[PDB]
């Protein structure tokens, strides 16, 4: 059952690549990931972004690679 | 074969989406596809757009499945064919063509970063990917970015300056590859490359550059005309100034196992070519006794076994040296006297590389053969005993 | 055989060499017709033959000249001989002849390379496209494409002449394996960065499909492959998806099929991640990052539980040890996915924990994490000296206290609780970590000290010792022994760090004498010892559960005993020791009595009993000293204050126990004064053998490079005599290993000589002189390098007169002009970065030699 799982995960893969995720809407989720970050402030650093930034881009990939469970 | 090795299928979809291939300066592929700021600057996003249908075919796209059958060909491990890929290409050439259009220029540094960063990506590119690489090769208006990588190699080449340095570096690494998965007659294309590479042999040329551009003179020579072109010119082969390089030791920052790397790779090549079917030869053997030399001693000096990789690496080059030295003494009695200058070094080093060989259980009947074919070193001139002390 | 025909193959003429050949060619082609032919393990002599005419008639095999004619017949009739050799090797029952034959061939295909090295390029490219047809068919039958079981699969077809036959299936896998060991013999040879790629993609082929066996035998070839310019992009993805099938397989094998690939599988793991920095740049970040995973599903698995074979549970750990510490976080993944993965993995190690056959698989990488976690507890002081436990700071610790109390709680709890050696283990395993972190974690170590189990922890742990000294009815007393021996090592690394409690160090030396009390009772110190009271009677019981090993294991921690503590009992310990009944015991005895004797009383030269007993103790106890006598001579006199080192266990010495045996001591105001007394070095080369210690020799000198820097500098003409003939037997000895050594330490020691003196130098130029007379008498151009080696050494020290004198013999080599000789002159003005100046005076010295000569 993995590889129909699959694609549904190069599915998941793909909703997270679309150029524009909302129609009209500058921002697309690789900009998010690396982003100028220009401008909560207090709570988050720019390093903190950073942080978060990487974790999210070995998500990308992981999810990429992954097959659903279902 | 259940898996199918649909990820291999696809074109390290993953290593598209990572931080910079370069390391450092924070490239970010992602961010490349997605950046605000060549030619036709405008549309440069309806390039990024053809970029990420890329990506998203790439991710669905397993040409490679069930073991790649329908991949098929000369070349190992076929990458599939990845049609998908190709789009990414008219970003890359777009950032490609900016850095260009800085060389075409006699200020924006950042602008070439960019530029390195989708060298990196035109490198993943090659790698994995079969139909990025038979565009290339399909290509005079053929084949652009090779074009592009051509000049920006050649812009580096000359007056590089740090931020070409590193481009140099990459593009090579580029050129190489989309070389590597290229067949034979894609050779006759890249000939053209040939004729930038002499500028990077230059002892100017950093070390890892000229490393790269060792195997890709390598690459091109399994093809019969590069072959002739390996010395293009009588007078002075490429491969005369891999050997000044080889003998210069030019670049101090370059580590020891850096310049091992270098000489294992120039043992490669100077194999390739011994595999047919100068001021240049000479120097040749000048170069080769001292690189044996240098490796001998430092094998010799140590009485303990090459328990580290990079040891274990030096005694490799230790006896595939030996073999080219054997058959270049073979091929004809010139290295001799060209051997003389550097005679005694030379007679010294191969008595003890012969030895440390002797003592190994991985010996060839070859290698040992070919010591025996040399190896004949008294080592002592016989003077007066009185007053030397 | 013709041995005229092969005289005539001499005779006969590069353009008649092929017809010469034809000839005896054609008995050879006769006999290969008789075994060859037929398909059939006579025939080993018919392919031994085929070798020794290879080696008498290289010619015949391939045409000197080649003539471009005859060079190609020669390269038909090679393959015609491959062919009729493919022919016996696809057969599985004459596989067995067909390695031989893999012998003789590749043997002939180096001849050929080296005679003719184009014509054996095409020679290895038709094979290598042979492997590629083979892997095909593999391909097409796993694939479930046509079988094509039989098929011509031409390869190197010769126009001469035989047919190349196909093998069904299994034995066409079989032909693949004689190909892929013919391909590992010749793997150096064939690499030339392009069909580099063809190699990786028959060896990627190999381990994706055939036997298990051959899966394995592949492996190897990939792993010689790796070794030899790394692994390309294009192979990599392939590779690492292999690995990780291969991982997830290990726990479905065959325990047949488990020691099949046992030998490889732990080689790959080990060249593919070696523990070596800058491994981790090699492979992938991506491909580094689903290794990860896999060991976390292996991990789920229990795969350590499920794992029949220790060397694979060994390449197991190796790969945990490589992602925790030669990995660098934030490059294979994420920096939380990595804490996650290893926290998984962590966890499993400790559910292996609570039952273990060896503790020692499971010991390092739990090190390196609790190192990890060390250094995040340092980070924490970094930023804002009070102490934080170490059970408290971590999660893992923690869990390691809890499955410790546990074990320690079900001994107490149950006899049968009570027997269970590997539990024993496991709690033993708890206390070394424990104590090589106590060692190392501290960032002081390295504010806040974080023991991660408490002293009180420790005494109930001490209680749970007593425990085990109750008899286990003797069924497994020796190893009960060695188990309490792990942990009294452990506690004595502890108290090295620093003294648990005097009534502990007590209970500790009493443990610790147990195993000779029973003999040693009717002793001075012994009675006395009130835990010689209780101890007698277990000492009884315990007396047989003392073993060789094991006692010498125990001598060695009572020398480690504190001074402080039952001294007389451990001087009493150390006699019996002297006694080296046994004779591991006698180099355990050595290496105690070498730190007990200086805390005893009289500082001074080493004791004559033990310099006496190193005389003739045994050519190991010999080395033994030698690596003792260095420490030895700078605590002869100094307070000799223990010092541990943190001693991370990626290789820990000998047994990760023995660990506290591993020690070394200091004295701080040693240092101030050198003291060097000649005779102590009298002793040392007493000991010396001028073939018998040679290995021992050069450990000597290892050591003797740390001991020169401490010397005094102030001997006696007689004594600076001495040292000077402690070097010119350095000088003497035959291996020629021992002489390099020799100089290696001689830079060192002319570093130590407080000056140049110009007596000295005239001494050490004297021994030059003698070593070169006795060269010249040898006529061995080996001893010749060695003198070599040692001016050069003499050089690089380039030492006031020294270097003058250095220089001297740089210009003796070179008037010598020896064809070795020349140019490490060059290397000697090199090492030595007046002398020069002297060299044109032995230049005079050579024009006064020339007028001799005329």
């Amino acid at each position: 059952w993995r590889q129909r799982s699959n694609t549904q995960g190069s599915i998941l893969i793909n909703l997270l690549l679309k150029q524009p995720l909302i129609p009209g809407s500058s921002l697309s989720l690789c900009h998010l990931l690396s982003s100028s970050s220009e401008s909560y402030d207090g709570s988050f650093s720019l390093s903190a972004l950073r942080e978060a930034q990487n974790l999210a881009f070995t998500g990308l990939n992981l999810v990429a690679r992954n097959e659903c469970s279902r | 074969w259940r898996q199918r090795s649909n990820t291999q299928g696809s074109i390290l979809i993953n290593l598209l989406l990572k931080q910079p291939l370069i390391p450092g300066s924070s490239l970010s592929l992602c961010h490349l596809l997605s950046s605000s700021s060549s030619f036709s600057l405008s549309a440069l996003r309806e390039a990024q757009n053809l970029a990420f249908t890329g990506l998203n075919l790439v991710a669905r796209n397993e040409c490679s499945r069930d073991g790649d059958p329908a991949e098929g060909g000369r070349r190992a491990f076929p990458l599939c064919q990845l049609p998908g890929a190709v789009h990414f290409l008219p970003l890359v050439q777009f950032f490609i063509g900016l850095h260009c259009q800085a060389l075409q220029d006699l200020s924006v540094c950042i602008l070439e970063g960019f530029s390195v960063t989708a060298l990196s990506i035109l490198q993943h590119l090659v790698c994995h990917s079969g139909a990025v690489v038979s565009l290339l090769l399909s290509g005079q208006g053929q084949h652009p970015l090779l074009k592009m990588l051509l000049h920006l190699l050649a812009f580096s080449s000359a007056a590089t300056g740090h931020l070409q340095a590193s481009v140099l570096t990459q593009c090579l690494k580029v050129l190489v590859k989309l070389a590597e998965n290229t067949s034979c007659d894609f050779l006759p294309r890249f000939q053209c490359v040939f004729q930038v590479l002499p500028k990077c042999l230059s002892p100017e040329t950093p070390l890892p550059s000229v490393l790269l551009a060792v195997e890709l003179l390598s690459l091109l020579a399994d093809h019969d005309q590069l072959a002739p072109q390996l010395c293009s010119h009588s007078e002075g082969c490429l491969l005369l100034l891999l050997y000044m390089y080889i003998t210069s030791r030019p670049d101090r920052v370059a580590l020891e196992t850096q310049w091992l790397q270098l000489e294992q790779e120039v043992v490669w090549l100077l194999a390739k070519l011994g595999v047919q079917s100068c001021q240049c030869n000479v120097e040749v053997v000048r170069a080769l006794t001292v690189m044996l030399h240098r490796q001998w001693l430092t094998v010799r000096r140590a009485g303990g076994p090459p328990r580290t990789d990079q040891q274990r690496r030096t005694v490799r080059c230790l006896r595939d040296t030996v073999l080219l030295l054997h058959g270049l003494s073979q091929k004809d009695k010139l290295f001799m006297m060209h051997c003389v200058e550097v005679l005694h070094q030379f007679d010294q080093v191969m008595p003890g590389v012969s030895m440390l060989i002797r003592g190994l259980p991985d010996v060839t009947d070859c290698e040992e053969a070919a010591l025996d074919d040399l190896c004949a070193a008294e080592t002592d001139v016989e003077d007066p005993e009185v007053e030397c002390g | 055989s013709m041995i005229p025909a092969l005289r005539e193959l001499g005779s006969a003429t590069p353009e008649e060499y092929n017809t010469v050949v034809q000839k005896p060619r054609q008995i050879l082609c006769q006999f290969i017709d008789r075994i060859l032919t037929d398909v059939n393990l006579t025939s080993v002599m018919l392919l031994d033959f085929i070798q020794h005419i290879m080696k008498s008639s290289p010619l015949m095999f391939v045409n000197v000249s080649g003539s471009h004619e005859a060079k190609g017949s020669c390269i038909e009739f090679s393959n015609w001989i491959i062919t009729r050799l493919l022919r016996i090797a696809a057969t599985p029952s004459c596989h067995l002849l067909h390695k031989k034959i893999c012998e003789v061939i590749c043997s002939l295909l180096f001849l050929f390379k080296s005679k003719s090295p184009a014509i054996f390029g095409v020679l290895t490219k038709e094979l290598l496209q042979l492997f590629e047809d083979l892997v095909y068919l593999h391909r097409r039958n796993v694939m479930g494409h046509a079988v094509e079981w039989p098929v011509v699969m031409s390869r190197f077809l010769s126009q001469l002449d035989a047919p190349l036959q196909l093998m069904s299936m299994q034995n066409l896998e079989f032909i693949e394996v004689t190909l892929l060991m013919v391909l590992t013999r010749i793997i150096a040879i064939v690499f030339f960065r392009r069909q580099e790629l063809l190699l990786w993609q028959i060896g990627c082929v190999l381990l994706e499909y055939g036997s298990p066996k051959i899966k394995s035998l592949a492996i190897s070839f990939l792993t010689e492959l790796f070794q030899l310019g790394g692994l390309p992009a294009q192979p990599a993805s392939t590779f690492f998806s292999s690995f990780l099938e291969l991982l997830k397989h290990l726990v479905e094998m065959d325990t047949d099929q488990l020691k099949l690939y046992e030998e490889p599988l732990s080689k790959l793991i080990k060249t593919l991640f070696p523990f070596e920095a800058e491994a981790y740049r090699n492979i992938e970040p991506v491909y580094l990052n689903m290794l990860l995973e896999k060991l976390c599903v292996m991990f789920e698995d229990g795969v350590l539980m499920r794992l029949k074979s220790d060397l694979l549970k060994a390449a197991l750990c190796h790969l945990l040890q490589y992602f925790l510490k030669f990995v660098p976080a934030g490059y294979e993944s994420a920096l939380q996915v990595r804490k996650v993965y290893v926290r998984n993995i962590c966890k499993a190690l400790l559910d292996v924990l609570g039952i273990e056959v060896d503790a020692e698989y499971l010991l390092g990488p739990l090190y390196a994490a609790l190192k990890m976690e060390s250094m995040e507890i340092i980070e924490e002081i970094q930023c804002q000296i009070k102490h934080v436990d170490m059970n408290q700071k971590s999660i893992l610790w923690s869990a390691l206290k809890q499955k410790a109390e546990s074990l320690q709680i079900s001994l107490e709890y149950s006899g049968l609780k009570n027997p269970v050696i590997e539990m024993l283990e496991g709690i033993a395993v708890v206390l070394q970590l424990t104590a090589l972190c106590t060692v190392h974690c501290s960032h002081q170590n390295m504010s806040v000290v974080i023991t991660w189990m408490s002293l009180d922890f420790y005494t109930k742990v001490l209680k749970s010792c007593r425990s085990l000294l109750e008899s286990v009815q003797k069924l497994d007393l020796e190893a009960t022994i060695d188990k309490v021996v792990k942990i009294y090592d452990a506690l004595i690394y502890m108290q090295v760090n620093s003294s648990f409690e005097d009534h502990i160090l007590e209970d500790l030396c009493g443990m610790l004498s147990l195993p000779w009390i029973y003999s040693h009772s009717d002793d001075g110190c012994l009675k006395l010892t009130t835990f010689a009271a209780n101890l007698l009677t277990l000492s009884c019981r315990i007396s047989d559960s003392y073993s060789p090993q094991a006692q010498s294991r125990c001598v060695f921690l009572l020398t480690l005993f504190p001074r402080r503590i039952f001294l007389e009992w451990r001087t009493a310990v150390y006699n019996w020791a002297l006694q080296s009944s046994h004779e591991v015991i006698r180099a355990s005895c050595v290496s105690g009595f070498f730190i007990l004797l200086q805390q005893q009383n009289s500082c001074n030269r080493v004791p004559k009993i033990l310099i006496d007993k190193v005389k003739d103790d045994s050519d190991i106890v010999k080395k033994e000293f030698a690596s003792i006598l260095g420490q030895l001579v700078c605590t002869l006199h100094g307070m000799f204050y223990l010092t541990s080192s943190l001693t991370e266990p990626f290789s820990e010495h000998g047994h990760v126990d023995l660990f506290c045996r591993n020690l070394k001591a200091t004295s701080q105001h040693e240092c101030s004064s050198s003291q060097l007394k000649a005779s102590v070095c009298k002793p040392f080369l007493f000991l010396l053998k001028k073939k018998i210690p040679s290995p021992v020799k050069l450990a000597f000198i290892d050591n003797l490079h740390h001991l020169c820097k401490h010397l005094d500098f102030r001997e006696d003409e007689t004594d600076v005599k001495a040292v000077l003939g402690t070097l010119l037997n350095l000088m003497e000895d035959p291996d020629k290993d021992v002489r390099v050594a020799f100089s290696g330490n001689i830079k060192h020691i002319l570093e130590s000589l407080d000056s140049e003196d110009g007596f000295i130098k005239e001494l050490f130029v004297l021994r030059m002189k003698e070593a070169y007379t006795h060269a010249q008498i040898s006529r061995n151009n080996e001893l010749k390098d060695t003198l070599i080696l040692t001016t050069g050494d003499i050089g690089r020290a380039a030492k006031g007169d020294l270097v003058p004198f250095a220089l001297l013999h740089l210009l003796h080599c070179l008037l010598s002009k020896s064809a070795s000789v020349s140019g490490a002159a060059y290397t000697e003005i090199r090492a030595l970065v007046q002398y020069k100046k002297p060299i044109c005076q032995f230049l005079v010295e050579s024009l006064h030699s020339s007028q001799m000569t005329a």
